[PDB]
RNA sequence: UAAGGGCAGACGGUGGAUGCCUAGGCUCUCGGAGGCGAAGAAGGACGUGAUAAGCUGCGAAAAGCUGCGGGAAUCGGCACAUACGAAUUGAUCCGCAGAUAUCCGAAUGGGGCAACCCGUCAGGCCCCUGACACAUGAAUUUUCAUGAGCGAACGCGGGGAACUGAAACAUCUCAUUACCCGUAGGAGAAGAAAACAAGUGAUUCCCUCAGUAGUGGCGAGCGAACGGGGAU
RNA sequence: ACCGUGAGGGAAAGGUGAAAAGAACCUCGAACAGAGGAGUGCAAUAGACCCUGAACCCGUCUGCCUACAAGCGGUAGGAGCGCCAGGUGUGACUGCGUGCCUUUUGCAUAAUGAACCUACGAGUUACUGUUUGUGGCAAGGUUAAUUGUUA
RNA sequence: UGUAGGUAUAAGUAACGAUAAAGGGGGCGAGAACCCCCCUCGCCGAAAGACCAAGGUUUCCUGAUCAACGCUAAUCGGAUCAGGGUUAGUCGGGGCCUAAGGAUAAGCCGAAUGGCGAUCCGAUGGAAGAACCGGUUAAUAUUCCGGUACUGAUAC
RNA sequence: AACCGCGAUCUCGGUGAAAUUGUAGUAUCGGUGAAGAUGCCGAUUACCCGCAACGGGACGAAAAGACCCCGUGAACCUUU
């Protein structure tokens, strides 16, 4: 059967990418919280 | 369906009473002087009932 | 930190199995604070024939430097050393047992 | 000096024992124990034949362990063994470290799989 | 400065045996064909006829420590296959 | 007769409890300091070693370059390495001052799916590369100066719940709390009487006054001030 | 690390030895797969998962008992046998005996709960009252904030 | 119905994942039902053959290795380690254009954070400036080579 | 209802889980009893240990009954 995750790199970057996060005040809030926690993977842009 | 209780060591061992490895049926073949399975070809010399059955070069 | 011994110095072992024996310093391991004294603390190493034919090799193992004392040039005895600027404005090592400059 | 004296006593004692050990054999201790119980107390040459022709898989490793024990006896006694002279005087199988694995089960459940190992010890001696 | 090392391999040896004007280099990943041609010409005093390039991503590798495993990676590079003019040559063994 | 079994002792197996140990935490004290950033930050990407780099350092000058001072024999970072070199004509190392410092990121030449794509004008080379400049907004008269973004707590300001308590619940409480947002400084706020009182004499903080006066479905609860003693 | 599209959630994991002196060489074996030796070392039953090395759990050996016997498995008697000088192992045979916790008027209960072991796990502290034991002063008792000296 | 770790019991039990199917002879090897070669047999064949895209990311080829992984063993492997391997003026994309939508200018609205709002961004569409034939590797080919051509800029 | 074929099944070699589990040397009958007993009482029957087969009991397993009532529990829906 069809499962919930149907991968698309363009959609992944458009939805959760670094520039998508920086475009909004709440996205920058997410980035600041992740930096404060010390995540090695800031966004899905860091992954490969 | 389900065990009401775990089995004790005694009960388990009593069931395992009849678990045993089987001894092979071994003949001596007094000529070659070494063991082989009764009613099989003697794998070293290749003989069987005093006749060369398998010749190995 | 500057150590109280150095390569080329004659030292006396004052503690351990080789206590009472003198020798020459061949190398100093500063981080571990140890030194190789020639002829002392011999060990047998089982060396494979890899090399480059193996065998049992006798060689010196290092000693802790707090077990080594400089030999006094006058009386040939272990002694604590000090430092003074008597040599033309340069600091030199000298033996507190006698006073002669260590060299 | 205490531990040196204890070790010297044990080292002297070991000179009169003739044994071999297999450690960390990656197989079931129970299945190995079946073979051990089959050959316990048996003369060494018959035991070698039995292990060579046995229908269990573990007998192949037991045979090489037995050969090693006979060689240890021969070295410690400084002579070759004769015919029918040696017998399997002791044998034991112990459990050893287990590898833990995961196997998927229906409806998203995961079950644990144990891959067991054993040790085997064999002592030989003369039928005195 | 962009040329890192030459390519010595069975494929390169066969290519040079069959052509004798064709050589291979490992260069910086961000150098273009004109830059590679100029660097090779300046380094070896020859006339370069053609340059072929392919970009290689570094291999992912496993670094083994006492505890266990760490995932690591090798550096990415670019392969430059350089063909010279007829009769020209470059020596890698000499000097 | 023990196929097997029961109990005890001895000796092993497994497993990793216990004891002993540790600079890794926790709570504080004292003294400083209280920012970083368009001269490009925080945080990253990619590189960089004789040999693959996991960390560390560093940036195409890439485990490093220069000077001054200190010091005097080893040094070439760590993950149980060797080789090969440096160094008494003073290495390595330490303090201070300098040089270099790729790409992304406020990112600022225009775009963009971060670490990429595409340009314009002048200048030096020969399709293509190396050094400039090229954003916006409030001041200033094209020039000049500032700003933007990030970041611990403490300050001020703009908005502002509910569960809960009242043994239900709506006034009330929780609470001018949580939380969101804006914006300073080493502190901030307050502060020099159109004041308190029935003599004192600007603010702020501490101990009392005092769970007092009051307030309140006068329920649950909430709760001062004058005066006095101090810090200043 | 792993899990999640994402916001986010979020582990386990310390100890050879004083010093690597980290086991040359021999034997069995295709192989160190593993072991027996030799050698190093105070010690290798400190041999790399390495200090100590418990329980549950799993084995081997030795002693005694056991194939006419029926219920919480113990407890109180009591031969014989076996070890080492009046102790210790076993237990022919006999009497008595429906675990434990919790919740209940009342539970062997066919009410609840636990596979077992090791480790972890639940009336604490602050302030303010009140009573009391014991004290210091006493018609009086007591300082708070703070200040001085040396610390 | 407490938590972590370890170890039991059920138990050598359920099960080893489509009933398309296997047999023999040689080879190598310490070890072979399963690996390699040959013969025979069987299954798919609008596929269970051959390609493009998404997605994955070295799984590709070779040499060593058989501890772990592979529901058995293994000399084998999409496994471990090391080395090698992807070649374009013409193929695909990008560079150019715009759709939905998004970000904005002048302006509008609004405690704050901000919400709107015609040029720019944005393919799943429109342009691209432009070939085939043959051969060759262990692993690439319209890319390498031999022919045959064509296209765009540039100096006479 | 009978018979037939293959897969599962059974036996052997290899690998090897789970639910469940206070400890158990865990028989029957009638009594007794928190009122339906392997475990209590009195009788009766029964040499020790497996394998195949079936499901009567272990108020068998599983999910702190959804029915019912209770809590000055909750949510959602309606309305003069
Ligand atoms: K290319
Ligand atoms: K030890
Ligand atoms: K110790
Ligand atoms: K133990
Ligand atoms: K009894
Ligand atoms: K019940
Ligand atoms: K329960
Ligand atoms: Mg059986
Ligand atoms: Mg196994
Ligand atoms: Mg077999
Ligand atoms: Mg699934
Ligand atoms: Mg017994
Ligand atoms: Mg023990
Ligand atoms: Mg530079
Ligand atoms: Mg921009
Ligand atoms: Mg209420
Ligand atoms: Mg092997
Ligand atoms: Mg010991
Ligand atoms: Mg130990
Ligand atoms: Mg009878
Ligand atoms: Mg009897
Ligand atoms: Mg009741
Ligand atoms: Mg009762
Ligand atoms: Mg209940
Ligand atoms: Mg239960
Ligand atoms: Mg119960
Ligand atoms: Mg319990
Ligand atoms: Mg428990
Ligand atoms: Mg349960
Ligand atoms: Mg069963
Ligand atoms: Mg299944
Ligand atoms: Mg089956
Ligand atoms: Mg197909
Ligand atoms: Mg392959
Ligand atoms: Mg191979
Ligand atoms: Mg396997
Ligand atoms: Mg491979
Ligand atoms: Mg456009
Ligand atoms: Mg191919
Ligand atoms: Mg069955
Ligand atoms: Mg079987
Ligand atoms: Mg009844
Ligand atoms: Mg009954
Ligand atoms: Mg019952
Ligand atoms: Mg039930
Ligand atoms: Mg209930
Ligand atoms: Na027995
Ligand atoms: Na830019
Ligand atoms: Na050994
Ligand atoms: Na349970
Ligand atoms: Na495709
Ligand atoms: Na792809």
């Amino acid at each position: 059967m069809k499962r919930t995750y149907q991968p698309s790199n363009r959609k992944r970057l458009n939805k959760h990418g670094f520039r998508s996060r920086m475009a909004t005040a709440n996205g920058r809030r997410v980035l600041a919280a992740r930096r404060a926690k010390g995540r090695a993977k800031l966004t899905v842009s860091d992954e490969f | 369906a389900h065990p009401k209780r775990r089995q004790s060591k005694t009960r388990t061992a009593k069931r395992r009473t009849h678990d045993k490895a089987v001894m092979p049926t071994l003949a001596k073949c007094p000529n070659c002087g070494a063991w082989h399975i009764y009613h099989t070809v003697c794998g070293d010399c290749g003989y069987y009932r005093g006749k060369l059955a398998i010749e190995k070069e | 930190s500057k150590l109280h011994i150095k390569k080329g110095d004659t030292v006396m072992v004052i503690s351990g199995e080789d206590k009472g024996h003198s020798g020459r310093v061949l190398e100093v391991l500063v981080k571990e604070q140890r030194a190789i004294v020639e002829g002392l603390n011999m060990i047998k190493k089982h060396a494979k024939p890899s090399a480059k034919q193996g065998g049992i090799i006798s060689k010196e193992a290092p000693i802790h430097i707090s077990n080594l004392n400089v030999v006094d040039p006058k009386t040939g005895k272990a002694t604590r050393i000090g430092r003074r600027l008597n040599e033309n404005g340069k600091l030199v090592r000298y033996a507190k047992k006698s006073g002669e400059e260590i060299k | 000096a205490r531990k040196h004296n204890s070790a010297e006593a044990r080292k002297e004692a070991l000179k009169q024992m003739y044994f071999a050990k297999l450690r960390n054999v990656p197989t079931s201790p129970r299945k190995m124990r079946l073979v051990a119980d089959m050959i316990r107390g048996m003369e060494v040459n018959r035991a070698l034949g039995v292990l060579k022709f046995s229908n269990k898989e573990a007998s192949a490793r037991v045979e090489k362990l037995l050969r090693s024990a006979v060689a240890n006896w021969e070295e410690k006694n400084e002579r070759k063994a004769e015919e029918g002279e040696l017998f399997v005087s002791r044998i034991c199988v112990d459990g050893a470290s287990t590898l833990k694995r995961l196997r998927p089960a229906p409806q998203g459940r995961g079950y644990r799989i144990r891959k067991r190992s054993n040790h085997v010890t064999i002592y030989v001696d003369t039928l005195n | 400065g962009i040329i890192i090392k030459p390519i010595i391999s069975e494929k390169m040896t066969a290519v040079t045996e069959k052509m004798s004007e064709r050589y291979g280099f490992r260069v910086s990943p961000n150098a273009n064909k004109i830059e590679i041609k100029k660097a090779v010409e300046a380094m070896y005093n020859v006339k370069v006829e053609d340059v072929n390039t392919m970009r290689y991503d570094g291999k992912r590798k496993n670094r083994y420590t006492k505890s266990g495993l760490i995932r690591g990676k090798e550096a990415s590079f670019k392969k430059a296959i350089v063909t010279l003019k007829k009769g020209e040559t470059i020596d890698f063994f000499s000097n």
